[PDB]
C-alpha cells in the first residue's frame, strides 16, 4: 500500500470512527456547547441535499455527509494538529489527502452514486446519457462523462495537497511566525471546498433524478 | 444668452425674476448655471437653492422637483418653494427634532419611508432657516 | 543538468500565468455581490453561497498550476 | 495500476465506514 | 510559541461558533 | 538532455495559460448572476444551476490544461 | 532530439493557448443569459436551450485545439 | 529534422489564435443574444437560427486553423 | 530547410491572426445583429440580409490568410 | 535561401496582421450599425448604401497587404 | 545578402501594423455614422460627405504604408 | 552556477508573475464594496465580511507565488 | 552593407506605428464628430471645419514618421 | 557570479510586477470610496477603517515582493 | 559603421511610439470637442481657441520624438 | 564584471514598472475624488485628509520599489 | 562603439515612451475639458487657466525625457 | 563596453516607463477634475490646490526616474 499516506489516515479514520459512537454517546434535546455544531451541520447537509439532490435526499445525507465531515477533519489533522516534533522516514506526515487515491474514490463514489440514482429511479436501458434533446449531443455525454469524477475531484485535492506541502516548505525557510496567514487561508478555504464536492455531489444526484 | 429664472408650484409661481447665478442639488449632486447654459433638464432631488443674484445669494428651499435648463430659461417645478429667511429657526430646528424622532419610532417599512422622506425636507427647512 | 534548468523556468512561471485570470474574475464577482448586499441586505446568505461556491471553482483554476508547480518541484518524475 | 488498487481500496474503506457511521 | 496563539484563537473560534448555536438552541427551547 | 526539458516547459506553460479566459469569463458570469440574484431574490434556486453549468462548462477549458500538462508529466511519450 | 522537443512544446502551448478566447466568451454568454432570466425567470428554459448549444459550440472551439494536442502526442506521423 | 519540428509548432500555434479569436467572438454574439431575448419569449426562434449560422460563420474561423495544423501534421508535404 | 520553416510558420501565424480578427469582428457585429432582431419584431426580414452580408464581407477577410495558408503550404514557387 | 524565407515569413506575417485589423474594424461597424437599423427600420436602403461604402473601404486595407504579399511570393525582384 | 531580407521583413511588418491600426479607426468611424444615421434621419447628404471625407483621411495612413513597402519592394535604391 | 541561476530567477518570476491579478481584483472589490456602504448604511458589516472573506481568498493566490518562490530560493531539491 | 540592411526595418517600424496611432485618432474623432452631426442637423459644415482642422493635426504625427521614413529609405544620409 | 547577475535581476523585476497590480487596484477602490463619501456624511469614519484596512490589504502583496527581495539580496545563500 | 547600425533603430522606435500616443490623444480631446461643439454653436469660434492651444500642446509631444529622431540621423557626434 | 552588469538593467526596469502601475492608479483615484469634490462643494474638508492618504498609500507601493532601485544602484554588497 | 551604440538606442526608447504616455494623458484630459466647457462656456476663459496649467505639467514628463535624451545624444561623459 | 554601454538603456527605459504610468494616470485625474469645473463653475477654489497637489504626486514617479536617470549618467558609482 501507499504507506505515507495510509498510516496517518489510519488515525484519522479512528477519528471518525469515535465520532460515529460521539452519536451514541450523550443525548441532549437541546444540544449545549460542541452538540448544537452537530445539529447544524446535520441542519446543513439538509439544506444542500434537499436543495441540488431533490426527493431521495435522506438515503443520499450519508454519503454526503461522510466526506464533507471527513475533509474537515482532514483539515483537521493537516492543519490543527500539533506536528512540528514528529519525524517519519516514510514520509510527510500531512493528511489523509496527501494522495491522489483518497479523492479519485470520493469521485468514483460520487460517480457510481448518481450512476445508480439515474438507473434505478430512471429507466436501466437509458439514462440522461441518451441523446435526447438534440441527438447529434454525443460529444456533450462522452466529454461530461469523461471530466467529471477525476476533475470533481482534482477541485479539492489540488487545493489540499498544496497546502499540505506549502505549510512545510514555509517552515523550511522560515519558522512557524510567517506561515500562520497561510493556516489561516487554509483553514478557511478547505472547508470551503468540503462544501464545494459536497453539493456537486448534490447536483450531479438532481441531475440524475430529474 | 441671458435667462429666466421661474419657480412655479402646484398652485403658482414663486419667482419670476431673471437671475445670475442659480446652484441648485440633483439627485446626481449638485449643477451650477450661469447665463445661457447648453439646453438640459435635470431632476432636482430636495436641497437648497441658493440664488446668487449678484449682491444677494438667498437660500431658497424646494422639497424636490425638475428643472429645465434649456435656452434663456430655468423652470423650476417643485412641489413646495419657500424662501430660506422665512422660517424660523427655533422651530425649524424642534421640527428636525420631531422628524428624526419620527425615523426613530418608525419602524414600520411603509412609517420609515415616509418618515425618511420628512425627516430630509425637515432637515433641509432647518439649513434653510438660520442661512 | 539543463532538464534541472528547464524544469525550474517552468516551475517558476507555470502559477506566475495561472494566477492573473481569476484575480480579475474575484474581483468582479466580489464587487457585485457586496454592491448586492448592500442593496438587498437580507439577501446576504443567498448571494454568499453562490459567491462563495463560484470562488472555490476559481480556486480551483489557479490551483491546476499550483499542483503542477509543486509536482514539478518536488516528486518530480523526470528530475 | 498501482494507484487505481489504492483507490479501489480506499473506495471500499470509505463505503463500509460511512455506511456504519452514517446510518446510526 | 506561534502554536500556542494559533491554538488559543482557535479555542476562541470554536467557542463563538458553539455560542451561536446555543443560541439558535434557545430560540428552539423558546 | 532536452527532451523532458521541452516537456516540463510545454506542461507549465499550459496550465499556466489555461486559467486566463475562463478565470476572468467566472468572474462576469457570476458577477451578473448574482446582481440578477440581488435584483430579485426569488428566482435564485433556478440561478444558481445556470451558473453552476456555465461553472462546468469553463472549468472544463482549465481541465484541458491541466490534463495535457499531466500527460506530459506522468504519461510522456517522447521522453 | 530537437523533433520531440519542438513537437512537445507545441504540444503544450496549443492547449495552454486554446483556452484563452472561449474562457471569456462563455462567460460573458452566461452573464448575459443571467441577467436575462432576471426579467423572465420562467423562460429560463428557453434562454438555457440557446446557452447549452451555445456553449456545445464554444467547447468545440477549445475541443479542437485539444484535438490537435492529443494527434501531436499519441498520434504522431513524424517520430 | 528541424523541418518538422517548426512545422508543429506553427500549426500549434495556429490553432490557439484560431481558438481564442472565435472563442471571444462566439461569446460576445451568444451573450447579446440572451440579452436580447429579454423583450419577448417568442422570438426565440429568429435569435437562435440567426445565430447558430453566425456561430457556424465562426466555426469556420477556427476550423481553418485546425484543417491547417492538419495539413501541418499528417499531410506534411515538406518532410 | 529553412525554407521550408519559415513558409510554414508563416501560415500557421497567418491563419491564426486571420482568425483572431474577424472573430470579436462577427463576434460583436452579430451580437448587435441579434440585438436588433429581438428588439424589433418587424424587422427579421431585413436585418438577416445586412447581417449576413456583413458576416461575408467579414468572412472574406480571413479566407485571404486561409489562400495564403494554401499557397504557402502546397504552391509555393520556393520549393 | 535567406530572400526566398525572408520573402514569404514577410508575407506570412503581412497577411497575419494585414487580415487582424480589418476584422475588428468591420465588426464594430455592423455591431453599430444594426444597431442603428433597429433604431430606425425605415431607411434600410439608405443604410445599405454608406454602409457598403465603408465596408469596401475598409476591404481596400486587406487588399493592400494581400497584393505586398503575393509580390514577395510570385512576382519578386530581390531573386 | 541581408540587405534584401531585412528590407522584406520591413515591408511586411510596415503593412501588417498599418492594415492594423486605421483598420479599428475606420470601425468606430463608420459605426458611429450609421448609429448618427439612424436617430436623426434628414441629415443623410451632409453625413455622406463627412463620412467620406474623414474616411479618406483615415485611408492616407495605410496608403503611406502600403507605398512605402511598394518602394521597399520595387524601388530598392540600395540593391 | 547555471542551475541555481535558474532557480533564483525562477524565484523572482514566480511572483512577479502571480502578483499582478490581486491588486485590481482587491481594488474592484472594495470599491464596489464601499460604494454600497455609501448606497446604505445598515448593510456595512454584511459587505465587510464578505469582502474580507474574498480579500483572505485573493491573498491565498499570491502567497502560492510567494511560498514557491522560497522554495526556489533556499529549499529546493535541484540545487 | 549591415547599416542598410538594419535601416529598413527601423524605418518599416516607424511607419507602420506611425499609420496606426492617428488611425484610431482620427477613428474616435470623427466619430464624435459625426455624433454631434446627427445631433444638430444644421451646424454641419462649422462641425466639418473643426473637424477638417483635427484631422489635419492627427495626420501631421504620420508625415512626420513619413518624411523621416524617405529620408531615410531614398534620401538616405549616411549610405 | 552568474547567479549573482540573475538574482539582481530576480529581485527587481519581482518588486516591479509586484507594484504594477496594486498599482492598478488601489486607485480603482479609493477613488470609488472617495466618490462614496461625499454623499453621506455618516458614513464616513465607518468607510475610513474599511479603505485603510482593504489599501494594506494590497500593500501586502508589495510587501511580499519586498521580503523576496531582501532573501534575493541581502540574505542571499547561492553566491 | 556600428554607431549608425544603431542610430536608425532608435530614431525609426522614437517616431513610430511618437505617433502611436499623441494621436489617438488628440483622436479622443478633438473628439469630444466636436462632439461638444453642436450643444452650444455660438461659442464654437471661443472654444476653438482652447482646441487650437491643447492640440499645438499635443503635436509638440510627436515633435519632441522627431527632433531627437532627427538629431540621430544628421546631427550625431558619434558617427 | 556582470553582477553590476545586471544590476543597472534590473534597476531600471524595476523603477519603470513601479512607476506604471501606480501612476495610472493615483490618476483614477484623483480623477473620482474631484469628481467627489465637484458633486458637493460641503465635501472640501471632508475628501481632503483622506484622498492625501490614499494618494500616500499610494506612494508607498512605488516608494518599495525605488528603495530597491537606488540600492540596487549604491547598496551593491555583491559587486 | 558600442557604447554610443547602446545609448543612441537608449535616447531613442526614452523619448518613446515618454511620447507615448502623456499623448493619451493630454488626450483624455483636454478632451473632458472641451465637452465639459462646450456643455457650459459659462466659465470658459477661467477653466482655460487650469488648463494650460494642466498641459504644463503633463509636458514635464515629456520634458525630461527630452532633456536626458539630448544629455545622451550630444553631453556623452562615457564616449 | 558592457558597464557604460548596458547602463544607459536601462536608464532611458527608467524614465520611459516614468512616463508611461503617469502620463495616463494625470491624464485622467486631470480630466475629472476640468469636467468638475464645468460641472460647478465656482469651487475653483477648492479645485485648485487640489488638482495641484494630485497632479505633483504623480510627478513624484516621473521626478523618481529622472533622479535614477542623471543617477546613472553623471553619478555612477561603478564605472
Amino acid at each position: 500500500i501507499h504507506g505515507q499516506v495510509l498510516i496517518t489516515s489510519w488515525v484519522v479514520i479512528a477519528i471518525l470512527l469515535g465520532s460515529a459512537a460521539i452519536a451514541v454517546r450523550s443525548p441532549q434535546t437541546i444540544p449545549t456547547g460542541g452538540q448544537n455544531f452537530f445539529e447544524y451541520v446535520l441542519e446543513f447537509i439538509r439544506d444542500v441535499s434537499k436543495t441540488q439532490i431533490g426527493e431521495e435526499y435522506r438515503p443520499w445525507v450519508p454519503f454526503i455527509g461522510t466526506m464533507f465531515l471527513f475533509i474537515f477533519v482532514s483539515n483537521w489533522s493537516g492543519a490543527l494538529l500539533p506536528w512540528k516534533i514528529i519525524q517519519l522516514p516514510h514520509g510527510e506526515l500531512a493528511a489523509p489527502t496527501n494522495d491522489i487515491n483518497t479523492t479519485v474514490a470520493l469521485a468514483l463514489l460520487t460517480s457510481v452514486a448518481y450512476f445508480y440514482a439515474g438507473l434505478t429511479k430512471k429507466g436501466l436501458g437509458y439514462f440522461g446519457k441518451y441523446i435526447q434533446p438534440t441527438p447529434i449531443l454525443l460529444p456533450i455525454n462522452i466529454l461530461e462523462d469523461f471530466t467529471k469524477p477525476l476533475s470533481l475531484s482534482f477541485r479539492l485535492f489540488g487545493n489540499i495537497l498544496a497546502d499540505e506541502l506549502v505549510v512545510v516548505v514555509l517552515v523550511s525557510l522560515v519558522p512557524l511566525v510567517v506561515p500562520i496567514p497561510v493556516m489561516f487561508l487554509g483553514l478557511f478555504t478547505s472547508g470551503i471546498q468540503a462544501l464545494i464536492f459536497a453539493t456537486l455531489a448534490a447536483a450531479y444526484i438532481g441531475e440524475s433524478l430529474e | 444668452m441671458t435667462l429666466n429664472l421661474c419657480v412655479l408650484t402646484p398652485n403658482r409661481s414663486i419667482w419670476n425674476s431673471e437671475v445670475k447665478e442659480i446652484i441648485l442639488s440633483t439627485n446626481s449632486g449638485q449643477i451650477g448655471v450661469l447665463p445661457n447654459h447648453a439646453p438640459t433638464a435635470t431632476a432636482v432631488d430636495i436641497g437648497i437653492l441658493r440664488i446668487r443674484l449678484n449682491d444677494q445669494w438667498l437660500t431658497l428651499a424646494l422639497m424636490g422637483g425638475f428643472a429645465r435648463i434649456g435656452n434663456n430659461e430655468i423652470t423650476i417645478l417643485v412641489n413646495d418653494a419657500e424662501r430660506g429667511s422665512d422660517i424660523d429657526p427655533q422651530e425649524a430646528q424642534q421640527t428636525l427634532e420631531i422628524a428624526e424622532a419620527n425615523l426613530r419610532k418608525a419602524e414600520g417599512k411603509r412609517q420609515k419611508i415616509e418618515a425618511n422622506l420628512a425627516l430630509r425636507r425637515a432637515r433641509t427647512r432647518v439649513e434653510a432657516s438660520n442661512t | 543538468p539543463l532538464i534541472a534548468a528547464a524544469s525550474v523556468i517552468a516551475a517558476g512561471l507555470a502559477v506566475g500565468l495561472a494566477s492573473i485570470g481569476p484575480g480579475v474574475g474575484q474581483g468582479t464577482a466580489a464587487g457585485q455581490a457586496v454592491e448586492g448586499i448592500a442593496r438587498q441586505p437580507e439577501a446576504e446568505g443567498k448571494i454568499r453561497g453562490t459567491l462563495l461556491l463560484s470562488l472555490a471553482f476559481m480556486e480551483a483554476l489557479t490551483i491546476y498550476g499550483l499542483v503542477v508547480a509543486l509536482a514539478l518541484l518536488f516528486a518530480n518524475p523526470f528530475v | 495500476l498501482t494507484l487505481p488498487i489504492i483507490m479501489a481500496e480506499f473506495l471500499f474503506l470509505m463505503f463500509a465506514l460511512d455506511k456504519i457511521y452514517y446510518t446510526p | 510559541n506561534l502554536s500556542v496563539v494559533l491554538g488559543v484563537l482557535i479555542f476562541f473560534g470554536k467557542g463563538v461558533l458553539s455560542d451561536l448555536l446555543d443560541n439558535r438552541k434557545q430560540r428552539i427551547l423558546n
